[PDB]
């Protein structure tokens, strides 16, 4: 059973940062891809941003410059730096693990930004 | 769409069938299982591709399609689209929209 632990979200004023988390366990193997999605209200899934393997980061223009992944090669974990908040980003957002085989995403991390 | 032979968004980009199966497509509908009340965003599925399968193809790619004239680089825009669109599975909807 491979289980995405996501957290590091909650209510955070205009021009803010936060740091969300999440964690894969289960198979996981070795070449996957660890991505995160946005999701207000009203809307459907929208790609935050990507990161394989190859230490390659990508970006939507929704956000350029503001929002940061990093990552931790010991535990296998993604950090998602959410800096520089504004109302437009108030979305629950989920991971996307690519990985080789069955697709597995998380449970939801509540982001609000507003004044 | 499951069955050699036919087209579609599902047998022309996702599963391709070709004419000569032999084999059985064998299908339920998982309403009480795989709908929730919010809406199951799960299930990922694409409209848009570069070209039709060959017969069970994978592709697994999340490239960014390419509907206008100019590049997407990876992102998003005007004539930019990402390939996976969620289906809006819930215990409410009809038999045609069921999972």
């Amino acid at each position: 059973q491979v289980q995405l632990q996501e957290s590091g979200g909650g209510l955070v004023q205009a021009g803010g940062s936060l740091r969300l988390s999440c964690a894969a366990s289960g198979s996981i193997f070795s070449p996957n891809t660890m991505g995160w999605f946005r999701q207000a209200l009203g809307k459907q899934r929208e790609m935050v941003a990507v990161i394989s393997s190859i230490a390659s980061t990508q970006y939507a223009n929704f956000v350029k410059g503001r929002f940061t992944i990093t990552r931790d090669n010991t535990k296998n974990t993604v950090h998602l730096q959410m800096n520089s908040l504004i109302p437009e980003d108030t979305a629950v957002y989920y991971c996307y693990a690519v990985d080789k085989s069955q697709d597995y995403w998380g449970q939801g991390t509540q982001v609000t930004v507003s004044s | 769409q499951i069955a050699p032979g036919q087209t579609g968004k599902i047998a022309d980009y996702n599963y391709k069938l070709p004419d000569d199966f032999t084999g059985c497509v064998i299908a339920w509908n998982s309403n009480n299982l795989d709908s929730k009340v919010g809406g199951n965003y799960n299930y990922l599925y694409r409209l848009f591709r570069k070209s039709n399968l060959k017969p069970f193809e994978r592709d697994i790619s999340t490239e960014i399609y390419q509907a206008g004239s100019t590049p997407c680089n990876g992102v998003e825009g005007f004539n930019c689209y990402f390939p996976l669109q969620s289906y809006g599975f819930q215990p409410t909807n009809g038999v045609g929209y069921q999972p």
